[PDB]
């Protein structure tokens, strides 16, 4: 018995960090591309899955 | 399929979602 | 000689006022350690002064409601503040006054007259009180209380629960919800219960243990792990 | 997790504090949470 | 970035060219329809007359502690008064004082010397903070002070403070005991003498003293803010309630965005807010009429923008994840 | 001294002694609420 694919996950980093909040969501833009480079990592997984 | 097996309601609310696999368990 | 006994899992109380359910919630607070020696006391045919430590777990198995309240303070010589909790006629009385105690305070009971026990205003705990900085007024049984001083507050937790056992603590579990939070703001190092004289009761000492609490679906603690 | 912030609920701090101070508190939550993803992703990339 | 599902991607990629593929934009989120503010209804005004205008403030060594409850914060009414030489709020930012109802509110009032208003604050030490009054390190509240020198001064020796004590107090501890203090080895036997001091030394206040010796009237509030059933509320009206629709809510100062629904959850009488695994508040109890509301956040479900290369064609086809096709 | 400025506006007014406290980002009171207010991002100096 062998594993083949693992559960494809995707995170919304804007929503997980600052939940549905305006005053916080603006602040997450200063940290910038952290949010946008996670979904580039979790996509590269989900593609080869 | 009988051996391998709220929880997901508190995952999508935060962001941690689960995409569906491309190939169905039927196509496999 | 006061006998010991085993505390079992008793002594868990709701740490905070926030409802939760179906969740294992780790928390660190002053709890009664599981299976710690709890001193055991008599009323037969005996109410010493006890070290208050950090916080006290008081459990009194009763029938006729003998134990009517407590007395708190560092000295109890009237040279410092003292906290007096007294329950008579279902009425609760709380006074922080500075007052000189009798060396064996008790409240009176006279057997079988038109007024049972009489002696409601008997008020022999003490000579007299001067400076009063606070006030409040209002074995089938098991009543448990947790007493602790947190940063000047004085907190009391309780469960009024029925049981059938004659000898010992019920082996089982119950979670104590909060009653009041009198802000007496005083140094309490020692205390002595009160009795009604014409009824065993237990004393544990809290410690800063960390428990994992299990809230069931109705929002009640159904178990715990020390 | 508080991450050193005064409270872990993002909506408490904003209701309990000004924008000037919340910056100090929130950026402790973000830098903590945003790091807790970079831990999760790093776990996946390895596990994947 | 907000124009439409396509342009939501270009901002992510930081590119105006979008290659052929599928791209998942942020979960589609519903803007809150309207604002809700729900506070308990009471018309009373807190005794800002009996705290701040009180005729006699007790001495610092025995300080009065007055529970305030069942009133609305009149905070706008203090503005015609001697005002305040220091107003310092440790837990709350003073702007939010109106927006936010309180829980256990104890005004602790006492008169201290001018130089010593400094010493009332978490962490300070000195004669006031060590011996006769002490504040917690976690203290949450405000510390208010204004000179009484037009009132408390005559020489007024009644105001009095504890100079000698064996050790420092615990937070909010009161010791009014007058028992003599023993400096050396010999017992004092309840009388003053060599190495025996009566611990309570009275302030002198003349009306002519420098700003150091002018008596200030300190009043130190305390409160828990959230987590607890509200009593003292803010000067903010309550609005109508909306169920089952995405709203922007304020309940007892707790704010957020949710979909307020009915619930069968049963709170013990002392519980107010429920909380979740993520500690974000799941359930609150409607303060005016007591009933349990579930707060479910808006913005559920993912979006994926299926597009051929914007280089080729500009049309897109959006994939909403796990919705039967109705709502959107 | 080391640093040249750009838009420099001196805002001059006379307030009561106790209330100089109230001029600062985040403060509230009679001065800060009603008759004069400073931004939360304010950059400058306050002289009295
Ligand atoms: C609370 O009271 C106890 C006594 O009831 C204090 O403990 C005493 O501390 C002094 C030193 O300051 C010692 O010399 C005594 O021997 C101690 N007595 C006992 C019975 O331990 C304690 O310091 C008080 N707490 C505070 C904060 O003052
Ligand atoms: C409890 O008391 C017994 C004596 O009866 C002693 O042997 C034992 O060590 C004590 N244990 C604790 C935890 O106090
Ligand atoms: C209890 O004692 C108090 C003493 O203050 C007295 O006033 C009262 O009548 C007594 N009885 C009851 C039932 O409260
Ligand atoms: C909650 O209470 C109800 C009674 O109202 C009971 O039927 C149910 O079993 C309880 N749930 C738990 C987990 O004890
Ligand atoms: C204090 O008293 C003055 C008059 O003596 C009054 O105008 C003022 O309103 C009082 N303070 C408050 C907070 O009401
Ligand atoms: C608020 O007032 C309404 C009527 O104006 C009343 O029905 C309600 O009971 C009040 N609030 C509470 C908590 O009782
Ligand atoms: C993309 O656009 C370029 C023009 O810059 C063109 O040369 C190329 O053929 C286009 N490719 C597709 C797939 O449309
Ligand atoms: C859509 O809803 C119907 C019943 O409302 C259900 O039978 C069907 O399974 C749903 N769609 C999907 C994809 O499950």
């Amino acid at each position: 018995i062998l594993p083949v694919s693992m559960t494809k996950t995707s995170v919304d980093c804007t929503m997980y960090i600052c939940g549905d909040s305006t005053e916080c969501s603006n602040l997450l833009l200063q940290y910038g591309s952290f949010c946008t480079q996670l979904n580039r990592a979790l996509t590269g997984i989900a593609v080869e899955q | 399929f009988n051996k391998v097996t709220a929880m997901q309601m508190a995952y999508r609310f935060n962001g941690l979602t689960v995409l569906p696999p491309l190939l169905t368990d039927e196509m496999i | 000689p006061p006998a010991y006994t085993n505390s079992f899992t008793r002594g868990v109380y709701y740490p905070d006022k926030v409802f939760r359910s179906s969740v294992l919630h780790s928390t660190q607070d002053l709890f009664l350690p599981f299976f710690s020696n709890v001193t055991w006391f008599h009323a037969i045919h005996d109410n010493p002064v006890l070290p208050f430590n950090d916080g006290v777990y008081f459990a009194s198995t009763e029938k006729s409601n003998i134990i009517r309240g407590w007395i708190f303070g560092t000295t109890l010589d009237s040279k410092t503040q003292s906290l007096l909790i007294v329950n008579n006629a279902t009425n609760v009385v709380i006074k922080v006054c500075e007052f000189q105690f009798c060396n064996d305070p008790f409240l009176g009971v006279y057997y079988h007259k038109n007024n049972k026990s009489w002696m409601e205003s008997e008020f022999r705990v003490y000579s007299s009180a001067n400076n009063c900085t606070f006030e409040y007024v209002s074995f089938k049984n098991l009543r448990e209380f947790v007493f602790k001083n947190i940063d000047g507050y004085f907190k009391i937790y309780s469960k009024h629960t029925p049981i059938n056992l004659v000898r010992d603590l019920p082996q089982g579990f119950s979670a104590l919800e909060p009653l009041v939070d009198l802000p007496i703001g005083i140094n309490i190092t020692r205390f002595q219960t009160l009795l009604a004289l014409h009824a065993a009761y237990y004393v544990g000492y809290l410690q800063p243990r960390t428990f994992l609490l299990k809230y069931n679906e109705n929002g009640t603690i159904t178990d715990a792990v020390d | 997790s508080n991450f050193g912030a005064i409270s872990s609920v993002l909506n408490d701090i904003l209701s309990r504090l000004d924008p000037p101070e919340a910056e100090v508190q929130i950026d402790r939550l973000i830098t903590g949470r945003l790091q807790s993803l970079q831990t999760y992703v790093t776990q996946q990339l390895i596990r994947a | 970035c907000a124009l439409d599902p396509l342009s939501e991607t270009k901002c992510t990629l930081k590119s105006f060219t979008v290659e052929k593929g599928i791209y998942q934009t942020s979960n589609f989120r519903v803007q809150p329809t309207e604002s809700i503010v729900r506070f308990p209804n009471i018309t009373n005004l807190c005794p800002f007359g009996e705290v701040f205008n009180a005729t006699r403030f007790a001495s610092v060594y025995a300080w009065n502690r007055k529970r305030i409850s069942n009133c609305v914060a009149d905070y706008s009414v203090l503005y015609n008064s001697a005002s305040f030489s220091t107003f310092k709020c440790y837990g709350v930012s003073p702007t939010k004082l109106n927006d936010l109802c309180f829980t256990n509110v104890y005004a602790d009032s006492f008169v201290i010397r001018g130089d010593e208003v400094r010493q009332i604050a978490p962490g300070q030490t000195g004669k006031i903070a060590d011996y006769n009054y002490k504040l917690p390190d976690d203290f949450t509240g405000c510390v208010i002070a204004w000179n009484s020198n037009n009132l408390d001064s005559k020489g007024n020796y009644n105001y009095l403070y504890r100079l000698f004590r064996k050790s420092n107090l615990k937070p909010f501890e009161r010791d009014i005991s007058t028992e003599i203090y023993q400096a050396g080895s010999t017992p004092c036997n309840g009388v003053e003498g060599f190495n025996c001091y009566f611990p309570l030394q009275s302030y002198g206040f003349q009306p002519t003293n420098g700003v150091g010796y002018q008596p200030y009237r300190v009043v130190v509030l305390s409160f828990e803010l959230l987590h607890a059933p509200a009593t003292v509320c803010g000067p903010k009206k309550s609005t109508n309630l909306v169920k089952n629709k995405c709203v922007n809510f304020n309940f007892n100062g707790l704010t957020g965005t949710g979909v307020l629904t009915e619930s069968n959850k049963k709170f013990l009488p002392f519980q107010q807010f429920g909380r979740d695994i993520a500690d974000t508040t799941d359930a609150v109890r409607d303060p005016q009429t007591l009933e349990i509301l579930d707060i479910t956040p808006c913005s559920f479900g993912g979006v994926s923008v299926i597009t051929p290369g914007t280089n080729t064609s500009n049309q897109v086809a959006v994939l909403y994840q796990d919705v039967n096709c109705t709502e959107v």
